[PDB]
């Protein structure tokens, strides 16, 4: 699992700098680290398993993980000592371990007193931390680490001091330069008694916090309240500078379907407690206590009864004749994704709801959109491209990258209108990948295999789809002129049709 | 930088001794006595001074009661029930003591003796003995954050 | 800005085949163009720029051809890659043949530079209302390329001849259609290509297609620095992050996860693997994630794995707060990764009933149910037609007024029902609901108001499925429930009295100190206010 990255310098055991890092010695700055952090371990670090363990050269998995919540103090109090000392693997090695034997997403609380000093002259080491531009021969190595880790924040040597000897960038450029998490958290200058908890007070107050928010679809008589308040969460930048508001155009609208919902990218853990209240929307009452309560009918999200049958999704109104794609885990009631979600705002219309922002046909439409086989239809409202497992894959990286990727997204994109089922799911998924992108291999095998089944199957549709191509010869023909009246491109093929009469 | 005095009572007569006192922004009642003789609508202090149809408690941050007598406390329970003011009263203990009981008998001779439709009740006056707060002899207590 | 045509003077080959990962027809040849090669990397070009956003919007390509047209759309239903597709490659569908056509540059040369920010008539919003910008513009482009071909200058013979051209008639100087006369430019490029051979090609050359546009390169190694490098700079200064995971579980997969969880925290790389199941608790709600934009976008671990992957839940064998190890899926227009927990979230053992209803919810039969396919068909359009017509209204207020008195509150459960529960509650939404209503339905609905309150403890011919004995109330509660009939949103269910009589019941130090004191004040006396030489009538309305 998550280890901590410990120092394993014999310098480590004793006081850190070169004379003094800041206050008192170690002890004190560990005692001050238990007394200021001890209520926020006791209640949001009960689970991290560290282990305050010898090591010779690095970090290793070698004792038994514990449940260590209330003694990371003690791994830097009167801790134990090696006969080694390895500067080249304190850091490098360290995070080189933890991004490999525990990964770059695991709960790790890098707190220790180390001494992280470098040579009396031309041996620093600054690769440790800062290969993106010191030390560029190491470059194409694992360095730097670019995973997400716990802030490893060295403050010993004053800026000021060390500028002397021409010092103060090798020792000061530790901090800042260890992946840029946020903001840098370096202090240059000099130290006081309150600097040793400073770098473990920044998450006192950053566990929880109060918020206002509630998830229904238009007015409703029997709405979800959330008491508790989960954790920040937003889609855009522009929409939630500041706290959530609400305001008075409230709608219901969209339907709700899991056919053909697929995992959308949620964002927004926007969770309905179970409970039902009267109109003036109460608390209502709201080792497991929902049981009690439990017994009496809940509204919680509108999926939380389709959740086990078809594994339906709550959708959450953005805004009059706009809306989204939401999505839901397959879970019946152990977790369900009960919490909706929007597509964050961009230049092209969503990330995967397709054209929200336009309202046409509602009942009476020339194709039905209940569906066969999760095809194109507003019912439940989805992009009218596949996803890349699919299709309509734009992926071109390499030469031979782009050619897999063309294969791969065009293999099962050559189907004939043979079958109902997909006549209108990637009809057009295949020519047009084929012509635009220049793929050799869908042009040689997955065009033949179209063209012949497209010749072996009937051919007695409308004229838009069957007469076409009697005169599609003659037209590329006399395109030798190339003028802007010779060709015409407006809208691409559509599913309607016009209501012309036939004379 | 002033202060400013305004005895809306007993200002050149003695009865209804009522005096409002702006020092700092402080705006403080040094009394809230009753006349004695007038018949009605001048038994008590003119309240309409300190901006009527409107919370007290907001204008005055204390009310100081010197002593029990009727020309010194007697408007008190109307003045703070009826008017609604629901901030300090600071008055000595034996001032708090003997105070309501001056009140009752006082009740009790408008409601026997005259008339009371527009009098104030036993009831009213325990419900203005409850803002008051005791002060001790030379006991330099901290109304607010710079007055004492 | 502008891309040279496909003259088939000058080429060079790089010996690019197809990479297969597993281990009697005509064969298609692999021959492209140049334009077509350099617009063939611009995809990897945009993975740097798909991490600030997403969602955002693609960048197409325009040539000088026969097709000489700065032709691109820009509205909602055309931001996708199916229509915008037509637009780009309008100078010939892709044919392997000797094509004469659009080798000449007098085609046109007009309404060059105009395929990267220009709107069209396509979407009804304005300018401002889409995006606007000024001379920083994100939907602003400029020409970088790393191809191989004979020279640099072979394609700029076209592009200074279509620039001749233009200079030729330029009477026109101020008309246009809707864009800007661009004049001149400066362009910015970087280099970037492939991997898989040696540096047998150029390494500091520039190439020119205009007297204002004269680039200038160097030599820098394309991979190892390009994106080992240039990336994480790009990638944390734009307000996202990078994490490491295993590409292949035992090309290059990258998942992705936020800064805030690293903030909020305090030669194989190994990472867990699991296969997803039907029935397993092991998919929560992603408070937070972060978009994944890797160099490697063609990867094997692309298709296949997501294959089977269509239930959308995702499995995670934690050893003996769960962390998970990889990632994958298929948004259609961008590539997301989510992350672990990291802040106080109660994830594991978290709030599940477990129990009673959810997961049996079948009251509400589809034999009969259908009927309100007309009143709330109120769902997002693709494609619209020519013209529309029929008993309707604007789409501003009248949809939710229609949503509101139609599906505002339409829940259904089994769990708990005191007010609409009745042998005869036939007569709900399912089938009352109809353009051509009828009195009966709500003659039914009225003599069931008080057919519930007259017995409730028999049960229905339909399958059903504070001391005890407790049921004397359920009698009285019915019969006030029954009295509330004409009341909440029911007008047509309200009854006022149709069989009550027979067994129903009835109810200067000292001036900043002076001005800081005088700041901090208080409300004045409304008598002070209106005082006069210092002094005030008492007693006015006496
Ligand atoms: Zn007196």
């Amino acid at each position: 699992p998550t280890v901590v990255v410990m120092d394993v310098s014999l310098s480590m055991t004793r006081p850190v700098s070169i004379e003094g890092s800041e206050e008192y010695q170690r002890k004190h700055l560990a005692a001050h680290g238990l007394t200021m952090l001890f209520e926020h371990m006791a209640t949001n670090y009960k689970l991290e398993f560290t282990a305050l363990v010898v090591f010779s050269s690095l970090w290793e998995l070698m004792v038994p993980f514990t449940r260590d919540y209330n003694t990371l103090q003690e791994a830097l109090s009167n801790m134990d000592d090696y006969d080694k000392t390895c500067l080249e693997s304190a850091l490098v090695g360290v995070c080189n371990i933890v991004q490999q034997e525990w990964g770059g997403a695991i709960p790790c609380q890098v707190v220790l007193v180390t001494d992280g000093c470098l040579g009396i002259g031309r041996g620093s080491l600054r690769h440790s931390l800062a290969t993106q531009n010191q030390r560029s021969e190491s470059n194409r190595f694992p360095l730097p680490f670019p995973f997400p880790s716990k802030l490893y924040i060295m403050c010993m040597a004053n800026l000021e001091e060390l500028q002397s000897t021409d010092s103060l960038e090798c020792l000061e450029r530790l901090i800042d330069l260890n992946n840029g998490e946020g903001q840098i958290f370096t202090i240059d200058g000099p130290l006081c008694l309150k600097n040793v908890q400073s770098m473990f007070g920044k998450l006192i107050d950053l566990a929880y916090t109060p918020f206002h928010a509630v998830l229904k679809c238009g007015h409703l008589t029997a709405d979800v309240q959330v008491f508790p308040r989960p954790e920040p969460f937003v889609v855009d930048e522009e929409i939630d500078p500041i706290p959530k508001v609400i305001n008075t155009d409230l709608e219901i609208v969209g339907f709700i379907d899991i056919a053909d919902i697929s995992s959308p990218p949620v964002l927004s853990r926007h969770l309905v407690l179970p409970i039902a209240l009267n109109k003036e929307g109460d608390e209502v009452g709201t080792n497991s206590a929902n049981q009690i309560a439990g017994k009496i009918p809940n509204f919680c999200v509108l999926l939380h009864g389709s959740l086990k049958v078809e594994g339906m999704v709550a959708i959450v109104q953005l805004g009059p004749e706009w809306h989204g794609m939401l999505y839901s885990q397959a879970d019946s009631k152990k977790k369900s994704n009960l919490m909706m979600s929007l597509f964050e705002p961009g230049p092209e219309p969503l990330p995967w709801l397709g054209k929200m922002a336009q309202l046409g046909p509602i009942s009476d439409a020339k194709e039905n959109p209940y569906g066969e086989d999760d095809n194109k239809s507003p019912f439940p409202l989805q992009p009218k491209n596949k996803r890349s497992y699919a299709q309509n894959v734009t992926v071109w990286i390499k030469p031979s990258g782009l050619q897999t990727d063309v294969q791969k997204i065009l293999r099962n994109a050559r189907k004939l209108p043979e079958k109902t089922q997909t006549f209108y799911k990637e009809l057009n998924r295949l020519r047009k990948a084929a012509l635009a992108f220049g793929f050799l291999d869908l042009l040689k095998g997955v065009a033949d295999m179209l063209e012949r089944e497209c010749t072996l199957l009937p051919e007695t549709a409308h004229p838009d789809a069957a007469f076409q191509l009697t005169h599609a010869a003659q037209q590329l023909k006399l395109a030798s002129t190339g003028t802007s009246e010779y060709a015409a491109y407006d809208q691409n093929i559509t599913p309607l049709h016009t209501d012309f009469s036939g004379s | 930088p002033e202060i400013r005095v305004t005895p809306l009572g007993a200002g050149q007569d003695v009865g209804r001794s009522c005096i409002l006192v702006s020092i700092a922004g402080k705006n403080v009642m040094l009394d809230c006595g009753m006349h004695m003789g007038f018949n009605d609508d001048r038994r008590f202090p003119d309240f309409s001074y300190i901006t009527q149809n409107g919370r007290l408690t907001d204008f005055l941050d204390c009310v100081i009661i010197s002593h029990f007598h009727l020309d010194h406390c007697g408007a008190l329970p109307y003045f703070s029930e009826m008017v609604g003011y629901d901030g300090p009263i600071y008055m000595t203990h034996p001032t708090q003591a003997i105070c309501p009981i001056l009140l009752e008998d006082y009740r009790k001779i408008a409601v026997d003796k005259k008339g009371e439709a527009n009098f104030f009740t036993s009831q009213m006056i325990k419900d203005c003995m409850k803002k008051v707060v005791a002060v001790h002899l030379h006991q330099t207590v901290q109304v607010d954050d710079e007055l004492e | 800005v502008f891309v040279v045509d496909h003259c088939p003077y000058m080429a060079e080959s790089c010996r690019q085949h197809v990479e297969f990962d597993m281990l009697i027809i005509p064969l298609a040849p692999i021959s492209k163009s140049l334009w077509t090669c350099s617009v063939e990397s611009s995809m990897e070009y945009c993975r740097i720029m798909y991490d600030i956003f997403p969602f955002k919007k693609l960048v197409n390509f325009i040539v000088s051809d026969s097709g000489a047209h700065v032709l691109n759309s820009w509205t909602q239903e055309d931001q996708n890659l199916q229509e915008l597709m037509a637009a780009l490659a309008a100078v010939g569908p892709p044919n392997p043949r000797a094509d004469p056509e659009c080798c000449s540059i007098l085609h046109g040369l007009v309404a060059a530079v105009e395929t990267l920010c220009k709107i069209t008539e396509y979407q009804h919003e304005a300018r401002t209302l889409l995006m606007e910008n000024a001379e920083r513009v994100g939907n602003r482009g400029r020409i970088i390329c790393i191809t191989n071909a004979k020279s640099d200058s072979h394609v700029r013979m076209l592009e200074d001849c279509v620039q001749e051209t233009i200079h030729e008639h330029n009477k026109l100087a101020a008309n246009s259609d809707h864009l800007m006369q661009i004049q001149k430019c400066e362009l910015v490029l970087i280099h970037t290509y492939p991997v898989g051979e040696d540096s047998l090609v150029s390494d500091r050359s520039k190439k020119e297609l205009s007297p204002v546009l004269t680039s200038e390169v160097h030599s820098v190694r394309a991979g190892r620095h390009l994106a080992t490098k240039l990336n994480i700079l790009v990638q944390q200064h734009f307000d996202l992050a990078s994490t490491t995971i295993t590409n292949i579980p035992m090309y290059d997969v990258e998942l992705l996860h936020h800064k805030d969880a690293h903030v909020d925290f305090l030669e194989t790389i190994t990472l867990k693997w699991c296969t997803p199941r039907t029935n397993n608790i092991e998919l929560h709600y992603c408070t937070g994630a972060y978009r994944i934009s890797p160099v490697d976008v063609n990867s094997r671990p692309s298709s296949c794995l997501t294959n089977f992957l269509l239930n959308g839940r995702s499995v995670l064998l934690e050893q003996p707060s769960k962390v998970i190890s990889h990632m994958l899926s298929s948004h259609g227009g961008e590539i997301f990764l989510h992350v672990l927990s990291s802040s106080r979230s109660i994830l594991e053992d978290p709030p599940s009933i477990s129990e009673g209803c959810g997961g049996r919810v079948t009251d509400y039969r589809i034999t009969d149910f259908g009927e309100f396919m007309r009143e709330n068909r109120l769902t997002p359009f693709l494609d619209p037609r020519y013209k529309i017509d029929g008993s309707l209204e604007v789409p501003l207020e009248r949809a939710k007024d229609q949503l509101e008195k139609h599906t505002r509150y339409w829940p259904m459960i089994i769990s708990q029902t005191t007010i609409f529960n009745m042998q005869a509650v036939v007569p709900l939404a399912s089938v009352i609901v109809k353009e051509s209503l009828t009195e009966e339905d709500v003659l039914n609905c009225q003599k069931t108001i008080y057919n519930l309150v007259d017995m409730e403890r028999k049960n229905d011919p339909l399958p059903i499925s504070p001391k005890r004995d407790e049921q004397y109330r359920i009698m009285w509660n019915e019969l006030e429930t029954l009295v509330r009939a004409h009341i909440n949103n029911s007008e047509k269910h309200q009854r006022v009295l149709e069989c009550l009589m027979a067994c129903r019941s009835k109810p200067s130090l000292w001036s900043n100190r002076i001005n800081t004191a005088n700041s901090r004040k208080h409300q004045e006396f409304a008598g002070r206010l209106n005082s006069v030489n210092n002094r005030a009538e008492l007693y006015q309305h006496l």
